[PDB]
């Protein structure tokens, strides 16, 4: 039930609504920037400076 | 003693909007109640009123006044929409008490 | 004092004849009285093929039976002062005589024989079939039930709530002398029939002709067994018939009530009572109480509102109605629904002490005469199976206050999809999201 | 009047061309390219402002402004690649959209 | 634990009648009956006692027109204003224990009206549509041009204000015609659900609008007129009636009876009225949808009686004549003596019915209060009523047949016949 | 008029805003060192301050981002101030205009043309002479000569006076001794005018009949130039002091006195 | 008459839960907005990311 559950304590209340899309931004930015960027560097591997950066570093 | 009584009619005097022939009411902000009042004039105090008004607008887009002889005495000003005015505020107080539950 | 005179008042006496049959009645000390029999029966037990049969019924019940063919019927009726009248509804149908106390038993043998024993003249049968045709063009030009039609039919389509009492033009002209007979056996019986009776009348001496007359007992327990019928599916929805030749235009929307038993009614009712209802006669005009109605006089928006709670057995209907000039029914609406969000969001305590006392004398009032006192007892067994006093209402009424009409009206308002019947010239009236977007925020 | 959005001077304009406004039931998707027009001119507005806030016109510097811009400025390459691709977007509506109105003699 | 009660009626030294009863009911009916109506009014104010009936609302000496309003609503309470030719009665309804509240301004509104001319200036306009509601009926019509056609005057008087007067009422109009006609003496404040104490102390103690019998009507003179409104509707209604009796007139049960001898009304839903000679008579004549029933009204100074038809444009004349031959036929002896029984049933049950609601058991105290300060105990009306011999009604039936009549009709009146033809 | 008068405030903040990014551009000595008091006037602001200046700079001072994103604000500006005089004129015709005599005018009203069309075009003309006289034979009676000489971020001039129309403003800003103090007094010496339709206690509309709130009005005008010549002197005494009483009177006449008087006035008239 | 007007059959259409005729569509309602409501609000949500 929790479509249910949602809409009664989520979706119902237009304020409730407003809090949710708030919050659900948050966290889908924290996930869907982290999933991207893993994504990107996998397609990538050893051809970034993250991926290279080691053999130079010596500070 | 006669202070206020003297008082006011300097101030009606130092008003000067009887060089134009108005009475005080005459001169009172269109206001909500002051609107609803107006409705309740009785026809010919209406017409007498907006006469007055039109003539003065005239008298000002002229930037003339009137004739000494012709000012408004501040002991002959009538009060003419005072009456009615105070019902109106009476009845709106009364509307919104009982409406405050 | 107000209370004691509600604990005053005579007890409903009930009592069952093993056949089937319930007899109540109040009793007072009044040389005239009513009596009748309350049936559970209706155009929602009807089909397809049978609709409007209850009402072909209806016309003939008055027309005579075996034992005393429609002139010997009628002039017996008639040179006692007794008037018949009666009605045929969507779950219960009625048969009541206003008489002389003195002449209860004679009459309660008349009931029975009009419930028991219809002549079906044959005869009669086609002559009603005529007019029942003409009644129905009569009705046609009823906007009002029109659109209460209307709104049956689309917020119970699919269902057997979604047909008319009257039936169909179809149906009338073809309905069988079998029919209704088959009918009148399959539904009027004991166990869902109720003798109801009301003014200076002895129960005991009511009940005893009741056995008299309703005396055929039943030996199986499914002789004892009244039907549960079919849930009618509710549906937000919507019908639009437009007419821009109609002078006015009526609206009405609705979303789906608790049914008979249920408690909450009483909420339901007493908020229907902070809205009210209103009509270009109401002298109070301007200064009206309610809200809408005062916003309708101020802006001419309506020639009339009204708020409803109609109930049934498992389901009803909660809405307004309102007859408005098509260039007004925008604005009326965007009220109407404004109020409703009102209700569910910030009614006042002020405001439900009001609809309270209102609903009170408006009970009270359903009780004004015999007639009305013994429509409430059929009624009320009908539906609750038992009476339930002024001073039990009272009681109910009393516990109501602003918090419970906002839980209650969210609970069958707020964010639902209601059913909306238009009948007129319709055409300013938005369309369906945007009406259902009203349910929601105010 | 009873509700706002009829009677409030500005309000009243929204209402009257973005919510009451009647419109036919049945227009296509060649119906949508004026709205998208609308947003295109809003677009380029928008970015020609932040782009235009590190443009120098000059001769001698426009040219190397533009390289600053897509250089340095934060987000500067995008914004300018919004702007010169946003001027070909507002061209492919302009056209489809006269297109429709040839078509469905929305020239008369 | 309360039971039953006496129906006492004080009757204050300055002419003001009091009549109460306590039946213990949770709702209590005050009312305030008066001698005042259109009767009263003259070809100069005509329409103002119409205006007067929707100014109940309007502010007052003691209550504003908003607190009116808002006060009675407050408690669940409704005011109203019901009124005859010759009547008036202002009526307030509520739970017992609102009694006090809603007294206040059931007083304020009949002792107390202010008619603020901007108030009443704007609630005149409100005739046009009282009156355009009340007129969809067209009983509603063609009696307000019956009593035009049986009067010269008092009586004659429409109910509702005529439209060249809608507008032109003046509020000095409505002053003085609650002053020359909301008297003491010409007053009743009668009451339901309430204690005589109680009720007669709050008449006393505050009625302030003193003594006289005010202005006194002129008498009803009858003309026996016609008057016929061509208006093209498929159903023609038409009346048909002479000077009847008064109220209280010896003759007036003759009347009743005859009334329902004749017949007075439907008592079988969509069922024929077999005990209706007028009726039955009609069905013989005409094969299409009608009806036919016997009038019959009792005024102070006068009264009218004869039959009311309804019936196709096409089929009018038949369907009138028929009415009229069953008067004939009944004003020569064509009266069994088992039907003056029936019809006395009918009659004496009708009665008992019309006391069941509130409304009707006050208007019958409160009617019989105001014209003799007293009540017939139920018997005595019954006891009355029967003690009418068959002959009475013959007669009753003769004094029509003989008496110069009035008529009025509207509709397609192509087919119906004029008065001289009957 | 609640919503003209509003949106007329909007219009003067936004002509503020106008003409100091158009000062700042021509970048001599004066639009510098202007451009950098005026800007840091918002580092006053808690917290976000210091934030907020360094982001409109484009940098760590008023230099070349600041003076590129100012001539494109300047451009864009002019005409957000003829949107919003739509907007005004608008919300203006809901009630067409007041009159000198406070009393409605339906009674007496004219077509626009060609009464008024004729009388603004000799209006405009009236104003013309005394701007085309200044300018053509007094081009730089209002400017600062420090302006013709280019900005120099190391040398600051010693008597940095701003612009005429600035100068009241300037002085009340002057008038508190304390950052933070000083800037609100400066904001509310113009905000102040969003609480003027809210301290109207006179049942009459205009001055014209009210001696007394007469002399209240030309007190505050001629409290005004006060502060206008305060704002071109030099911070010291009497000059400090002057100041601080023509800030501290400015704001007595707008919300005690003239609401104060408007009261009294009611009451001498027997109301 | 209208006696003789009754509404189509949108069975074609309903969704699942509303399509028998002798169920009450109320418990259904919840979910069937909760999902139709989920959709909007997770459209907000990248909107406003
Ligand atoms: C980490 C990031 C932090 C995010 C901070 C931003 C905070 C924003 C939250 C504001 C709260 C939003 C809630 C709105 C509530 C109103 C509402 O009813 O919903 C919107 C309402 C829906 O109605 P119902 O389905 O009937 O809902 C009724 C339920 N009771 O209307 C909508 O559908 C609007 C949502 C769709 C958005 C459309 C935008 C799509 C366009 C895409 C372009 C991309 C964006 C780029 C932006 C550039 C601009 C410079
Ligand atoms: C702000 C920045 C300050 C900059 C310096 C301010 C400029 C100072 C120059 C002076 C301006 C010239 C004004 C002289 C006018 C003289 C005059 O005629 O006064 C009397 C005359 C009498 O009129 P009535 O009562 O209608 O009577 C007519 C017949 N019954 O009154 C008027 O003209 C009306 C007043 C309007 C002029 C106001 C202009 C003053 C300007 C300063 C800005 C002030 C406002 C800011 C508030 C915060
Ligand atoms: C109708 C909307 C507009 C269109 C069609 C448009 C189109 C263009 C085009 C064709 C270019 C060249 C892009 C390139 O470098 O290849 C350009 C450049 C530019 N536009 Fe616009 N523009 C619009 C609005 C604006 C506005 C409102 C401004 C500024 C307030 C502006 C400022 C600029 C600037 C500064 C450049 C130079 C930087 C650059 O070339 O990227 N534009 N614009
Ligand atoms: C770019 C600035 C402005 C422009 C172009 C402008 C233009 C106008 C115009 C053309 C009128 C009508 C004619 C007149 O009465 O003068 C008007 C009236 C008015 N404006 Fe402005 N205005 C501006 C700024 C302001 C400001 C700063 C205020 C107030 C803080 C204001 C308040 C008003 C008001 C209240 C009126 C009503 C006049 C009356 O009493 O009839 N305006 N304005
Ligand atoms: C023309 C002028 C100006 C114009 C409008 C102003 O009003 C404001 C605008 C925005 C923010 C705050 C005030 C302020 C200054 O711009 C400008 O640089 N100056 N010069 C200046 C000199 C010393 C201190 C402060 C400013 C102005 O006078
Ligand atoms: C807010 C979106 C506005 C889009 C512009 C549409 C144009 O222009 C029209 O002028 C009339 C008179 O002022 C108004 O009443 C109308 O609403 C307005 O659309
Ligand atoms: C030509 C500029 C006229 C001033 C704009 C007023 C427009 C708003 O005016 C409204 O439309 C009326």
């Amino acid at each position: 039930a929790l479509l249910r559950q949602a809409y009664s304590a989520l979706f119902r209340r237009t304020s409730t609504f407003a809090l949710t899309v708030v919050l659900g931004a948050v966290l889908f930015e924290r996930a869907f920037d982290q999933g991207a960027d893993a994504i990107f560097e996998h397609l990538n591997e050893g051809k970034l400076w993250k991926h290279i950066k080691h053999k130079y570093e010596a500070s | 003693g006669r202070l206020m009584d003297r008082i006011r009619k300097w101030y009606y005097n130092a008003a000067g909007f009887n060089k134009y022939g108005l009475m005080r009411d005459d001169t009172l902000y269109e206001d909500d109640d002051v609107k609803e009042a107006l409705k309740r004039l009785p026809e010919d105090l209406y017409n007498e009123r907006m006469f007055r008004i039109k003539r003065a607008l005239d008298l000002s887009l002229k930037h003339r006044i009137l004739p000494k002889e012709q000012w408004v005495k501040y002991e002959e000003d009538k009060p003419y929409l005072e009456p009615y005015l105070k019902e109106v505020i009476r009845e709106r107080l009364e509307r919104e008490a009982w409406n405050k539950k | 004092t107000y209370a004691q005179t509600l604990q005053n008042i005579p007890e409903t006496n009930v009592t069952t004849l093993d056949n089937g049959l319930r007899v109540a009645s109040e009793e007072s000390s009044q040389p005239t009285c009513t009596v009748g029999v309350w049936i559970g029966a209706g155009s929602r037990y009807e089909n397809e093929k049978n609709n409007g049969a209850g009402y072909f019924v209806e016309h003939l019940a008055f027309k005579g039976t075996k034992k005393r063919p429609c002139a010997a019927f009628e002039k017996e009726v008639e040179s006692m002062g007794a008037h018949f009248n009666g009605y045929t509804s969507r779950e219960q149908t009625a048969f009541y005589i206003k008489a002389l106390s003195k002449d209860m038993p004679k009459v309660v043998e008349l009931l029975a024989d009009v419930v028991q024993n219809c002549a079906l003249e044959e005869s009669q049968i086609e002559k009603e079939r005529g007019v029942i045709l003409q009644e129905l063009k009569e009705m046609d030009n009823d906007m009002t039930n029109v659109t209460f039609d209307y709104l049956h039919a689309t917020a119970f389509q699919g269902t057997a709530l979604a047909r008319t009492v009257e039936g169909t033009t179809e149906n009338i002209k073809h309905l069988t002398r079998a029919d209704l007979a088959s009918y009148i056996d399959t539904h009027f019986k004991a166990p869902r029939m109720v003798l109801a009776a009301a003014g200076g009348i002895s129960h005991k001496e009511l009940v005893d002709a009741a056995r008299q007359h309703f005396s055929g007992v039943s030996f199986t327990y499914k002789e004892d067994a009244v039907p549960i019928l079919p849930r009618c599916r509710f549906t937000g929805s919507e019908i639009r018939a437009r007419d821009d030749a109609l002078p006015v235009a009526h609206v009405a929307l609705a979303v789906e009530g608790p049914g008979w038993a249920d408690p909450d009614n009483v909420v339901l009712h007493v908020a229907n009572a902070i809205i009210g209802r209103y009509d270009r006669t109401f002298g109070g005009g301007k200064h009206l109480s309610s809200r809408l109605a005062a916003l309708a006089v101020e802006h001419k928006l309506c020639h009339s509102f009204q708020t409803f709670n109609t109930s049934y057995s498992d389901t009803g209907l909660f809405g307004f109605h309102f007859v408005a000039d098509p260039l007004s029914i925008d604005d009326m609406m965007f009220c109407a629904q404004g109020e409703w969000m009102r209700l569910c969001t910030s009614t006042t305590e002020s405001e439900v002490k009001r609809a309270k006392n209102h609903l009170r004398s408006a009970m009270v009032a359903q009780l004004d005469g015999t007639t009305p006192v013994c429509e409430t007892i059929g009624s009320h067994l009908l539906n609750y199976g038992r009476r339930i006093s002024l001073e039990e209402w009272d009681s109910r009424i009393s516990a109501v206050d602003a918090r419970m009409v906002r839980d209650v009206c969210s609970k069958y308002i707020y964010d639902k999809c209601p059913a909306l019947a238009a009948v007129g010239p319709i055409e300013q009236l938005l369309d369906y999201n945007r009406i259902r977007s009203g349910m929601y925020w105010i | 009047a009873p509700n706002i959005r009829k009677s409030h001077p500005l309000l009243k304009m929204i209402n009257n061309s973005l919510i009451d406004l009647p419109a036919p039931s049945n227009i296509s998707a060649w119906w949508n390219f004026g709205s998208l027009l609308a947003v295109c001119l809003m677009t380029q507005i928008l970015t020609g402002l932040l782009l235009a806030m590190h443009y120098t016109a000059d001769t001698s510097l426009a040219f190397s402004s533009v390289a600053h811009t897509c250089r340095n400025v934060q987000y500067g390459w995008l914004i300018r690649n919004l702007h010169a691709n946003g001027a070909s977007f507002f061209f492919i509506c302009i056209f489809l959209h006269i297109g429709r109105g040839l078509y469905y003699g929305s020239y008369l | 634990c309360p039971g039953a009660e006496d129906l006492e009626i004080t009757k204050l030294p300055n002419g003001l009648i009091i009549a109460s009863l306590e039946n213990f009911s949770p709702a209590s009916r005050i009312g305030v009956f008066i001698k005042a109506g259109s009767r009263y009014e003259t070809t100069a104010n005509l329409g103002t006692a119409h205006l007067l009936r929707l100014a109940s609302p309007l502010t007052t000496k003691g209550a504003s027109s908003f607190r009116i309003t808002r006060g009675i609503e407050a408690v669940g309470g409704s005011l109203s204003v019901y009124s005859t030719r010759e009547k008036m009665t202002y009526c307030v309804e509520c739970l017992r224990d609102h009694v006090d509240t809603v007294m206040e301004y059931l007083l304020n509104v009949t002792t107390a009206p202010e008619f603020r001319p901007w108030e009443v200036t704007d609630l005149q306009p409100q005739l046009k549509v009282d009156k355009a509601v009340a007129f969809q009926s067209p009983q509603v019509g063609v009696l307000e041009n019956l009593h035009a056609a049986a009067y010269k005057t008092a009586l004659a008087n429409p109910l509702y204000c005529p439209d060249y007067r809608i507008g032109k009422i003046t509020s000095e109009q409505l002053h003085h015609f609650v002053q020359n006609n909301f008297t003491s003496a010409r007053m009743a404040l009668v009451g339901i659900g309430v204690k005589h104490s109680d009720l007669k102390q709050v008449a006393e103690q505050f009625l302030n609008i003193r003594s006289g019998a005010g202005t006194s009507s002129a008498k009803a003179t009858y003309w026996g007129g016609e008057i016929r409104e061509q208006n093209g509707h498929s159903l023609v209604h038409a009346a048909v009636v002479t000077e009847g009796a008064a109220v209280g007139s010896a003759e007036a049960n003759a009347f009743s009876v005859l009334q329902h001898v004749l017949g007075a009304g439907p008592l079988i839903k969509r069922g024929s009225s077999v005990t209706s000679k007028l009726y039955q008579g009609v069905a013989k004549a005409t094969t299409q949808p009608f009806d036919a029933s016997a009038f019959n009204v009792n005024y102070s100074d006068s009264g009218l009686f004869g039959f009311y038809t309804i019936s196709q444009a096409a089929h009018a004349g038949e369907v009138i004549r028929a009415a009229m031959n069953q008067l004939k036929a009944a004003a020569q002896g064509g009266v069994t003596e088992e039907d003056v029984t029936k019809a006395k049933n009918q009659l004496k049950a009708t009665y008992l019915m019309s006391v069941e609601t509130a409304q009707g058991l006050l208007n019958e105290i409160g009617s019989e209060a105001l014209l003799s300060g007293t009540h017939t105990a139920p018997s005595v009306v019954a006891q009355k009523i029967d003690s009418v011999t068959s002959a009475d009604v013959v007669n009753a039936a003769k004094k029509f047949v003989s008496g110069k009549k009035s008529m009025a009709a509207s509709g397609d009146l192509g087919s119906t016949p004029f008065l001289d033809e009957l | 008029y609640k919503e003209t008068w509003n949106t007329g405030v909007i219009l003067l903040l936004t002509l503020m805003a106008t003409a100091f990014v158009g000062y700042v551009l021509p970048w001599g000595q004066m639009s510098f060192w202007g451009a950098t008091v005026i800007t840091n006037l918002f580092s006053a602001i808690p917290y976000i301050g210091h934030t907020l200046v360094e982001w409109a700079w484009g940098g760590f001072s008023v230099d070349n981002p600041t003076l590129t994103r100012f001539f494109a604000l300047h451009f864009l500006l002019p005409f957000a101030i003829a949107g919003i005089t739509i907007i005004h004129l608008t919300f203006l015709h809901e009630s067409g205009s007041n009159n000198p005599l406070g009393i409605s005018s339906d009674s007496d009203k004219i077509p626009f043309h060609p009464y008024y069309s004729f009388k603004d075009i000799l209006g405009l003309t009236l104003m013309l002479t005394p701007f085309l006289t200044l300018a053509l034979f007094s081009p730089n009676l209002l400017g600062d000569p420090e302006n013709f000489t280019p900005a120099n971020p190391l040398v600051t001039p010693p008597h940095i006076k701003p612009e005429w129309y600035f100068l009241f403003a300037y002085a009340i800003l002057r008038s508190i001794p304390n950052k933070l103090g000083g800037v609100l007094a400066l904001a509310a010496s113009v905000l102040i005018l969003f609480l003027i339709p809210f301290l109207h206690k006179s049942k009459q509309r205009t001055m014209t009949f009210r001696p007394l709130s007469q002399t209240l009005f030309w007190l505050l005008v001629a409290n005004l130039l006060i502060l206008t010549w305060i704002g071109s002197q030099p911070v010291e005494h009497p000059f400090i002091i002057i100041g601080q009483m023509a800030s501290l009177s400015y704001f007595t006449i707008l919300l005690i006195l003239f609401p104060t008087i408007g009261t009294l006035e009611n009451k001498m008239l027997n109301y | 008459v209208h006696n003789d007007v009754t509404v189509p059959d949108f069975s074609a259409y309903r969704r699942e839960d509303v399509m028998d005729a002798t169920t009450s569509s109320q418990t259904s309602s919840e979910d069937r907005k909760g999902f139709s409501y989920l959709v909007t609000a997770t459209a907000c949500v990248a909107t406003a990311y």
